[PDB]
């Protein structure tokens, strides 16, 4: 007691005293030239670590465990780097990792020698080894992000220290030499690639991301012995050619601009998709090919006809299905070809691909040869049983190839066969392939779930495929709608329509094949999760009172560490002191009234003459409710038992801050009013507060209390700070409750007991970083000092700057630390505890990471909790802190000597530690961090990237079920995805894929399938309209002629539409279920609402509506109602829930706001993406031309006719008009600004309106010229309109594609402008098309009450009158209402006239 | 004009922290931090900077 570090200094068994640890730091600082004020900080850090680990074990074991964790153990990063780089043992480590299951001048001898060397060290040498690393780490600045560079520096320094040069030197090295010589050049290299100097300032220069060397690129240089050899000095000699004791002194002469280089480069996203996830398309496409090939004998049957039922020879059937292996073998080759563009060609490990390619092509040739032999006509003309045997063998060979390529990962396919001395792996196995294995039942569950899923899916899909497509294929592939055709090309334009329809059907079903596996995965996961409850014994039928009645025993056995105590006191007196504390804590927060308190408290009233009558349980056991219910529910799940608070470790809470509010000002209270809004949100608390005020009482104290009350209900830093200070009082309460002898031995001296409790609370619990504390406004400093006065134990870190020493040189930048006990200087500032100099400005890139990095050197303890600016905490949740820390599995383990000679690697039980623990209501956002594990392998930040890095390095991630945190996309082309995809085992790969990226891929596939079905529907409806129909049922005989003579069979085509509609409806229902589950438990102007969904299923929605209308009018099918209803609901859902949209005044205010709102090899790679648009446009054009071809009626011979020239005028006229308008604008005094300033300051709006008008007029002309022929036919225009729009989109996309790869630059600007005008014109029409549909809904006067009824279904159901305004505002409101009603009606009249005029014309015109 | 805790003055200022003495060893900083919380004369009487200085104590072992 009364000592700085009781666990180490007060013990007589300590091997090294504190006075012998201080001198080691002093000597190292003298010899290497570190800064002194950083040495003091690191001494304090090391002593706190020693104090922390010594409170639960012996000091001798604590020092050894720290040494093993930091330098010499299997969990140390330094040993891994040493073995990977100096001894060149990466291949052996990868091979050992591959075959751990069978195991459970060489690697074993090297490990034996390392252990033997580490086993015979004195404690002083261990202390020196740890101190040197900590001192190096404390100065590293931004080099802390690169662990391997720091390891190299540490090795060089250690080698220099033991040499006679250091030992025989007389004078000490000048202070500040390390930072000036070693760190500053690397910082300069890092900074100079992002920023450039202009006019004396630093400006962020812009370049493509592939020419910037990030942190990960520097780190990967120090992974290989070849990378080390590239370090070169100025005179031209290599660093490694010098002896080992002189490399440190010359480390300041290295020129870094000639060393580092880019190691990973990005390309188009589809290349990354193909390469990363190759194992899935292999198992999908190969199976689909076999399924389709086994059921389509027509394409390879001699003179096939179903009537003559001549089956093809079985040899052909078996040979055709054997082509599945070739597809899989080709996919792997394509995937390997793409990977060759990600890595440098000469970097280590890149030579594996060339070896892999030859094996892949050999396998492809093997799979291809015998099939070519079988298909040869020599054995076709003459039958041979040998060919049948060959086909039978090839079937099994193909199946085996499919399985082999579906299981084994891409990285590591043929390692064992090469046996070459060159690098056998593409990536380093030590740092990118250290996954932690699974053990126990969880391993078997992973196999079983996926086996069940795939067995269900593959068996289910075949039953639908064998029958939904057997008849349509047979009917479509043999029919012949003969005509004379169009002789400009021939009769080919009409004879191939059924085959095109068949191809479209097959293509749609191929996409539909991908959507079943997600469904089956969801179903199987749900079933297994439900089933596991019976093994876990979860009971939901039990009453809540059966939970509340068992609460005190659970509190006694799970919250208090009463097992270690001797049983002198009764359980009830212990439980009471905690229950009363919680209840009283809730009262002081104004959550309960005075009358509610006595229903819950333990009472002392009964007679004291008998000791049993002393205490009585409350009647409760014989926002407050939510918290109590959660506490009671959470105590039911099993909890690890805690340790006494004198044995618990130390932990720190870290918080960033930037421009957030500390306290609310008086203006924010009395002005708009926030006070009334809060009072009408939280009344009962307000009456409680006002009642409590007069109990104790410009009214300064009352004003301050009002400020605090307003702050505690709003987003402020004070709320979060006061929330998380509950950790101290919980620890003090537990400490005083768990041992009453200390309480008794004070004998009424309350002050001494309070001081003793505070001293204990300071040891175990510790920080806010304010990067702008030197730049605050005076009222910000006034608030900042309030926190230090209110909470004396709070620490603040900030950045400080000094004028340059020499004139005209960059200023110096420091980092400082202060707290509430610091002396106040006469300047008004507080005296800093530490100041450490940095080499430059630390914030280079945006984000919180650089804020956390500079303040990270001031943390203490073993564990860190990461929070943010706005988070909440409660007293009940803080009582369980000791049990949460037990999830890391280090508090109650056996201590062993890591350097015992007999131990083997496979026998060790501490190979994979726990890195992240995340709370939930195996990735996740981190809450608690293992400080030692994470700070030696990089920073602490970015959350998902941190999780991936921790998983890749070899750590584990776990979740806590009984804790709650008060919390309140396409960029992933990264290295991590590539490493996970190309190296994980199959089951883990499937589990990873079907969670994060599979959701987005499913969302894309549904959208693609919708458009494919729409195209198929257009083509099928056109064919049905042109053809002569016949109707029949399944009661048909084998084959007979139908009553209409010579018609064509198309009923299965109709049936396919029904089947597809049912399937897509089921898929939509399953995908919509979670939204219903989330929403149904809880019971804005038009411009922004439109902009939110703009480009999100609205334009594609309208394009689909046009094709659906065409497919409806041309031919009628019953299931089309479902699509109509679904699309209408999708379009009009957002406007239904808008509050008070029915009102005329709101409607026309929104209308006014909307109207005013209106007022190398890369060359072919960047343009290969245009093909899908071309295919879609070609399909639409063919569908358009088929109706024009007049195929249904007996065609006249040798008469030519065409309509393609009409279409090209249709597509090219508006663009020409827009270009002419732009030229006219250029002609009209474009060289003189004032003319445009005086005539129309925004003259582009006039051109936009003209463009919209002419775009409408050209469609009007389309309709007129078309109905010249058709006075009563309507179907024929819509497909042409769709074709025109698609051609416009294709032209715009091709122009943009060519643009992406004097009036040269004005040409680019005009190319941008021409699509901009067309886009604006389309949006203008779409907006009014949306608006006019809602007119009848607002006309009825009863809509108001019915919409207001919905307010009762809504949870709040609270409405308050709007603020008062003057009469002139009302007059302007009614005038604008008049104006916009008139404008709306005029626009609607124009729209109606546009349709009704041509109706009269069709009769009056020829 | 500047002074340390316990009132003793300062002549040589640290390069990084201008408000701290140059030759003060870490144990003195720890004792000053402890004294800043509760006023105890016992903390001030255990200082050892002037008698030893920033050099290592005599009979410090030798490494290599
Ligand atoms: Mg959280």
């Amino acid at each position: 007691p009364n000592e700085p570090y009781p666990a180490w200094t007060a013990d007589s068994q300590s091997p090294v005293s504190i006075e012998q640890i201080e001198d080691i730091f002093i000597d190292l600082t003298n010899r290497l030239g570190f800064q002194r004020d950083s040495m003091r900080n690191m001494f304090d850090h090391f002593m706190v670590l020693l104090d922390s680990r010594s409170s639960r074990m012996s000091p001798d074991q604590a020092l050894l465990s720290l040494h093993a964790d930091y330098i010499g153990g299997d969990t140390a990063n330094y040993k891994k780097w040493y073995f990977a780089a100096q001894l060149d043992m990466d291949d052996e480590i990868g091979f050992r990792n591959m075959s751990l299951g069978k195991l459970s001048n060489s690697l074993e001898a090297a490990d034996f020698r390392w252990k033997a060397k580490m086993n015979q060290l004195s404690p002083l040498e261990r202390v020196r080894h740890i101190a040197l690393y900590l001192l190096c780490w404390g100065e590293a600045n931004q080099v802390r992000f690169t662990a391997e560079c720091l390891c190299f520096i540490y090795k060089c320094a250690l080698d220099y220290l033991d040499s006679p040069l250091c030992q025989q030197r007389q004078e000490p090295m000048p202070e500040g030499d390390f930072l000036n010589r070693v760190i500053t050049p690397i910082y300069h290299f890092i900074r100079n690639q992002v920023y450039e100097i202009v006019d004396g300032r630093f400006v962020k220069r812009e370049r493509d991301h592939n020419k910037i060397v990030g942190y990960d690129d520097l780190n990967q240089l120090f992974w290989y012995p070849e990378g080390i050899a590239k370090i070169v000095l100025e005179d031209g000699t290599k660093l490694i050619e010098l002896p080992l004791e002189e490399r440190y002194l010359r480390l300041g002469d290295v020129v870094w601009d000639d060393v580092f280089f880019k190691t990973y480069k990005e390309t188009r996203t589809w290349l990354h998709l193909v390469t990363n996830f190759n194992r899935i398309w292999v198992m999908h496409i190969s199976i689909f090919w076999m399924y389709f090939a086994y059921n389509s004998p027509t394409f390879y049957t001699h003179n096939y006809q179903q009537l003559v039922d001549n089956q093809p020879l079985a040899a052909y059937k078996w040979a055709s299905c054997a082509l599945g292996g070739t597809v899989a073998s080709l996919i792997q080759i394509v995937a390997t070809l793409c990977e060759w563009s990600f890595v440098p060609r000469k970097w280590a490990g890149a030579q594996h691909l060339s070896r892999r390619f030859w094996f892949l092509c050999i396998i492809f040739g093997i799979n291809l040869g015998p099939i070519i032999f079988v298909f040869a006509y020599d054995k076709d003309t003459v039958y041979s049983t040998a060919a049948h045997v060959v086909a039978a063998v090839m079937f099994f060979v193909a199946v085996a190839t499919i399985i082999f390529f579906s299981i084994m990962p891409l990285g590591g396919l043929f390692t064992s066969y090469m046996k070459k001395s060159t690098r056998r792996y593409v990536a380093s196995q030590t740092f990118t392939a250290a996954f932690a294995p699974l053990h126990g039942l969880d391993r078997w569950m992973s196999y079983l779930v996926w086996v069940t899923v795939f067995a269900a899916k593959y068996s289910e899909s075949y039953y639908f495929l064998v029958l939904s497509l057997r008849d349509p294929i047979r009917i479509l592939s043999t029919t012949a709608m003969r005509c004379t055709g169009e002789y400009w090309w021939g009769a080919v334009l009409c004879k191939v329509q059924p085959k095109i329809v068949l191809g479209l059907v097959i293509a749609t079903d191929f996409i539909l094949f991908f959507l079943d596996t997600y469904l089956w995965y969801i179903i199987v996961n749900t079933i297994f999760s439900v089933g596991k409850s019976f093994y876990l014994g979860i009971s939901i039928l039990t009453p809540w009172r059966n939970i509340f009645t068992r609460l005190p025993k659970r509190i006694y056995s799970k919250i208090l560490a009463t097992t270690d105590m001797e049983i002198k006191y009764k359980p009830k007196v212990l439980i009471s002191q905690v229950w009363n504390a919680i209840i009283i804590s809730m009262y002081r927060e104004h959550l309960l009234a005075i009358d509610h308190v006595q229903k819950l408290l333990y009472h002392q009233v009964p007679s004291e003459i008998e000791g049993k009558r002393t205490l009585r349980a409350p009647t409760f056991f014989v926002e407050a409710e939510r918290r109590i219910s959660f506490f009671a529910q959470s105590l039911s799940t099993p909890i690890p038992e805690p340790l006494p608070v004198d044995n618990m470790p130390t932990f720190t809470v870290l918080t960033p801050h930037y421009a957030e509010r500390i306290l609310l000002s008086l203006r924010e209270i009395i002005r708009e009013t926030l006070l009334e809004y809060l009072k009408q949100l939280h009344p009962v608390e307000w009456e409680c507060f006002v009642k409590d005020t007069k109990i104790l009482a410009a009214a300064p104290e009352y004003t301050l209390r009002t400020r605090i009350w307003a702050s505690l209900r709003s987003q402020t830093l004070y709320r979060t700070i006061s929330g998380f200070m509950n950790y101290s009082r919980a620890i003090k309460l537990l400490y005083r409750v768990e041992n009453p002898e200390i309480v008794q031995m004070f004998g009424g001296n309350a002050e001494g007991l309070e001081r003793e409790l505070e001293k204990m609370a300071r040891r175990k619990f510790k920080l806010v970083s304010m990067q702008r504390l030197a730049k605050f406004k005076p009222h910000e400093l006034e608030n900042a000092e309030f926190l230090l006065r209110a909470y004396p134990d709070l620490q603040i870190a900030y950045l400080d700057e000094e004028p340059p020493l020499t004139e005209g040189e960059e200023p110096r930048i420091y980092s400082a630390l202060i707290d509430g006990h610091c002396e106040i200087l006469d300047n008004g500032r507080r005296r800093p505890k530490f100041r450490v100099q940095l080499s430059g400005n630390p914030i280079l890139g945006d984000g919180k990471s650089d804020n956390q990095n500079h303040a990270l050197i001031f943390y203490r303890g073993e564990y860190i909790q990461l929070i943010d600016a706005n988070q909440d905490n409660y007293l009940e949740e803080c009582l369980k802190i000791r049990s949460v820390l037990a999830e890391f599995e280090e508090l109650n383990v056996e201590q062993v000597n890591p350097y015992a000679p007999g131990l083997r690697y496979e026998e060790q039980t501490t190979n994979h530690p726990v890195a992240i623990v995340g709370a939930r209501e195996h990735y996740g956002h981190p809450d608690f961090i293992n400080a030692t594990f994470m700070t030696t392998r990089g920073g602490v930040s970015e959350d998902i990237y941190a999780g991936m890095n921790a998983m890749l390095r070899g750590g584990r991630i776990k979740h806590c079920e009984y804790y709650q945190c008060g919390k309140g996309g396409e960029q992933m082309l990264s290295r991590e995805y590539y490493y996970l995809g190309t190296q994980l085992p199959v089951d883990r790969f499937l589990t990873f894929y079907y969670a994060h990226p599979g959701f987005h891929l499913n969302n894309l596939f549904i959208q693609l399938s919708l458009q494919m079905f729409m195209l198929t529907l257009v083509n099928l409806s056109s064919l049905a309209h042109e053809s002569i129909m016949c109707i029949y049922d399944r009661n048909k005989p084998k084959t007979d002629v139908l009553v209409p003579i010579g018609c064509y069979n198309f009923q299965p085509a109709v049936d396919w539409v029904r089947r597809y509609t049912l399937s897509i409806f089921i898929v939509f229902w399953i995908a919509f279920v979670p939204i219903v589950v989330q929403e149904l438990i809880e019971r804005i102007p038009f411009s922004i609402l439109y902009s939110r969904f703009a480009g999100s299923a609205i334009y594609m929605g309208a394009r689909s509506m046009l094709m659906l209308l065409f497919g409806t009018v041309a031919h009628w099918q019953a299931p089309l109602l479902w699509f109509w209803a679904s699309l209408s609901s999708l379009i009009f859902a957002p406007f239904v829930f808008n509050p008070h949209q029915f009102a005329w005044e709101d409607f026309f205010l929104d209308y006014r706001d909307y109207i005013r709102w209106l007022s190398a090899h890369r060359t072919n790679l960047i343009m290969a993406e245009i093909i899908p648009c071309a295919i879609y446009a070609a399909g639409c054009f063919i569908a358009f031309t088929f109706i024009n071809a007049q195929t249904g009626v007996k065609t006249t011979d040798d008469d030519r006719v065409n309509s393609v020239l009409r279409i090209i005028i249709c597509t090219l006229a508006p663009i020409a008009v827009n270009l002419g308008v732009l030229f006219f604008c250029m002609g009209m005094s474009c060289c003189s600004g004032p003319l445009f300033g005086m005539c129309c300051k925004k003259t582009g709006s006039v051109m936009a309106g003209i463009a919209h008008g002419v775009a409408v007029i050209v469609h009007i002309a389309f309709f007129i010229v078309m109905w010249v022929l058709e006075s009563f036919n309507f179907v024929r225009m819509l497909i042409g309109v769709v074709t025109c729009i698609q051609c416009q989109r294709l032209i715009f996309h091709c122009m943009t594609a060519l643009m992406l790869t004097a009036w040269t630059q004005p040409s680019r600007e005009l190319t941008a402008k021409v699509i901009e005008l067309s886009e604006f014109a389309a949006d203008f029409v779409l907006g009014h098309v949306i608006l006019i549909c809602q007119l009848p809904l607002i006309i009825i006067p009863k809509i108001d009450k019915f919409h207001s009824i919905m307010l009762f279904w809504l949870k709040p159901s609270r409405q308050i009158r709007p603020p008062i305004y003057s009469l002139k505002q009302t007059r302007l409101r009614k005038r604008m209402v008049k104006k916009y009603c008139s404008l709306y009606f005029l626009v609607l009249a124009i729209f109606a006239g546009c349709i009704i005029g041509p109706a009269v014309a069709s009769a009056k015109i020829h | 004009v500047l002074c340390d805790v316990f009132g003793q003055p300062i002549t040589q200022a640290d390069i990084s922290n201008p408000t701290r003495a140059r030759d003060e060893r870490p144990l003195d900083t720890i004792r000053s931090f402890e004294y800043a919380v509760s006023g105890d004369p016992v903390w001030a009487q255990q200082l050892e900077t002037p008698t030893y200085g920033f050099r290592v104590r005599p009979d410090f072992p030798v490494f290599g």
